């Protein structure tokens, strides 16, 4: 249930919050919206056990 | 440390404290009672015997 | 935010001399900004 951003753009500022689940391009290749080749979700899960 | 005076200095409803030319406090605002304090250091001077 | 009130004559709007902005409201709000727009008030025609 808890997930973090493992890919964004840039750093975030002090006390600001990114909810945004958008997609990342990770490469040069535009992603549009859809995964795919280097095109991963930015939000994993924690394996918690 | 100080001698608590009464003030004659028309702080604006936002400002709490006080400040003189080289930035050291010459008043207080008291949250309790909403009045100013000017804050004046006490008596001393140097001895030469 | 910060505000002011100041009378002017029939001139310029932004008038010369000096008027600050005294600290109206400080909203403990802690939320991302980057784009703004003015409200306007419209009245119902009834026509
Ligand atoms: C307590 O403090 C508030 C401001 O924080 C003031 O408005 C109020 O009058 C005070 N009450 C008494 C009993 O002094
Ligand atoms: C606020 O949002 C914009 C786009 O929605 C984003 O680019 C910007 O980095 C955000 N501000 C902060 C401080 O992260």
């Amino acid at each position: 249930n808890y997930l973090y951003r493992l890919f964004r753009k840039s750093k975030l500022k002090p006390f600001e919050r990114d909810i945004s689940t958008e997609i990342y391009q990770a490469g040069n290749k535009p992603c549009n919206g859809v995964a795919g080749p280097n095109c991963y979700s930015p939000l994993q899960s924690y394996g918690f056990r | 440390t100080g001698v608590l005076t009464e003030s004659n200095k028309k702080f604006l409803p936002f400002q709490q404290f006080g400040r003189d030319i080289a930035d050291t406090t010459d008043a207080v605002r008291d949250p309790q009672t909403l009045e100013i304090l000017d804050i004046t250091p006490c008596s001393f001077g140097g001895v030469s015997v | 935010i910060y505000s002011k009130h100041t009378p002017i004559n029939l001139e310029r709007d932004l008038p010369q001399g000096f008027s600050a902005l005294e600290p109206l409201v400080d909203l403990p709000i802690g939320i991302n900004i980057t784009r703004f727009q003015t409200l306007l008030a419209l009245h119902r025609s009834y026509l």
